[PDB]
């Protein structure tokens, strides 16, 4: 937010997870989404590796 | 004069009814639910007040 108002200066989150919770961001997306390389309906499955 | 032993069970998050053993894509469909446990439960079941 804008202002705190008091001494603080400090900001209070929801989440507390350490820096064993990690989040792959991929780059290079480039705009061609993930089902359109690989041909899947809506009743199929695809794998990861 | 405490003595200092654990105590220790499982408790379950959410439920998965499916029809076959692998039938999560291709053989029929499945239902999922969230839930939530308590721990007394059973001891309040006998109190006829």
């Amino acid at each position: 937010n804008v202002g705190y108002q008091n001494g603080f200066t400090a900001n209070v989150t929801t989440n507390y997870s350490h820096t064993t919770d990690n989040s792959t961001a991929v780059q290079d997306s480039n705009g061609e989404s993930w089902n359109t390389g690989l041909s899947i309906n809506k009743g199929e499955s695809a794998y990861i590796n | 004069l405490v003595a200092a032993y654990p105590i220790v069970g499982v408790g379950m998050e959410k439920l998965i009814i499916s029809t076959n053993e692998h039938a999560s894509t291709d053989q029929g469909k499945t239902v999922s639910r969230a839930t939530t446990n308590s721990k007394t439960e059973s001891n309040t079941a006998g109190v006829s007040v």
